[PDB]
């Protein structure tokens, strides 16, 4: 296969490799979260 | 010069050749294909 | 009795979530199609306005070799493009060169 | 510009845009709705 790169460093066909991994939602510890466009600090506990 | 590292380069098997060579800072440091591997780092001038 | 300045526990880890906005490119789903064309009738697909991960794409296609001309594989990571034009076919073994 | 009706067919072909290749898009997504419903509601607005 041949990858032709039109309009390099512009547009919207992007790569998510250098986007922070979702990782794990750490619980019972303080974290500086950024959830869906809003930031803060808090402690997470899982519930149903 | 003594105490300096040579230009980082790598040999890869391409065009059925065993010693096809690739190097950092290509094509030039301004339009570099990747500033991460290039030893020349872009830097704005500070005050003074 | 002096009430000292209120301190705060410094956050340990960071958590980030965002809807990916644009759809996934699914380049692996088009490269892994079992109905591959010959070089005579080569197929073309344009990937525009979508999100992709070449680190995962190479694992999902089982890459034999990857190289770039007038560009580098390291700069594909985190970069945006107007459109990626992709052309594919099976290789007749004696013509690999 | 106008749209056509895929179920009963149309005398005209659909033509609201004439982009030979896909143009730049900042957002693309498909949503589903119950076809048996009689009414649909939509809110569209801008702020900052
Ligand atoms: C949305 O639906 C239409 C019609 O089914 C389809 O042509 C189009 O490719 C879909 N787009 C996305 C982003 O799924
Ligand atoms: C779909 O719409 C019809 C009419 O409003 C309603 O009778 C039906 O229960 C709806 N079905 C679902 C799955 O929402």
């Amino acid at each position: 296969s041949n990858f032709i790169l039109n309009g390099i460093n512009s547009g919207t066909t992007c790569s998510n490799d250098l986007l922070q991994p979702n990782t794990e939602v750490f619980t019972d510890v303080c974290v500086d979260y950024d959830l869906y466009g809003i930031t803060g600090q808090g402690i997470f506990k899982e519930v149903s | 010069p003594i105490g300096t590292n040579y230009r980082s380069c790598e040999s890869t098997t391409v065009l059925d050749h065993t010693d096809w060579c690739r190097c950092s800072c290509l094509p030039d440091p301004i339009t570099a294909y990747d500033p991460r591997s290039c030893s020349q780092k872009k830097s704005l001038v500070g005050v003074g | 009795v002096y009430d000292l300045s209120g301190f705060t526990v410094k956050p340990v880890a960071t958590v980030h979530r965002r809807i990916p906005d644009l759809p996934d490119c699914d380049i692996d789903k088009w490269l892994n199609n079992f109905n591959v064309p010959s070089p005579l009738n080569w197929e073309r697909k344009i990937f525009s306005n979508c999100n992709f991960n070449l680190s995962t794409l190479l694992r999902l296609v089982h890459t034999d070799s990857f190289s770039c001309n007038n560009f580098d594989e390291s700069k594909i990571y985190g970069s945006c493009f107007k459109s990626i034009v992709l052309d594919k076919f099976a290789i007749p073994n004696s013509r690999r060169s | 510009p106008h749209t056509i009706c895929k179920s009963k067919g149309s005398s005209r072909n659909e033509s609201w845009h004439f982009d030979k290749s896909e143009p730049l898009c900042l957002f693309k997504k498909n949503f589903t709705y119950n076809v048996s419903t009689d009414w649909l509601y939509f809110h569209f607005y801008q702020e900052r």
